[PDB]
């Protein structure tokens, strides 16, 4: 603000308090596997190569 | 007044295929991988005298 003249109405304040709200934006994707890759991933057989 | 005598289990008579005789008729063999196989072939080329 700017110190005024001899009586020309001016602002009295000092720090304004406006406040803000967030605003929200979930974001999303799917990932798949299938019945054999789980079968093949953790029930690992002890057979051959 | 009841009274349960005893608990008594019966014997099985555990068979095993290497131990019979119709074992002998059979080269036995042990393939993890089957489970895979489709179709084993064997396929003979002969010359007649």
């Amino acid at each position: 603000r700017v110190a005024s003249g001899a009586g020309l109405p001016t602002s009295r304040q000092t720090t304004i308090m406006v406040t803000k709200y967030s605003e929200k934006s979930p974001i999303t994707i799917p990932f798949e596997l299938s019945a054999a890759c789980l079968t093949y991933l953790r029930e690992t057989f002890e057979g051959t190569i | 007044f009841e009274a349960i005598f005893g608990t008594f289990c019966n014997r099985l008579e555990w068979v095993y295929f290497l131990t019979s005789g119709l074992a002998a008729a059979a080269h036995a063999i042990k393939f993890h991988d089957l489970n895979k196989l489709t179709t084993g072939k064997m396929l003979f080329h002969v010359q007649v005298p």
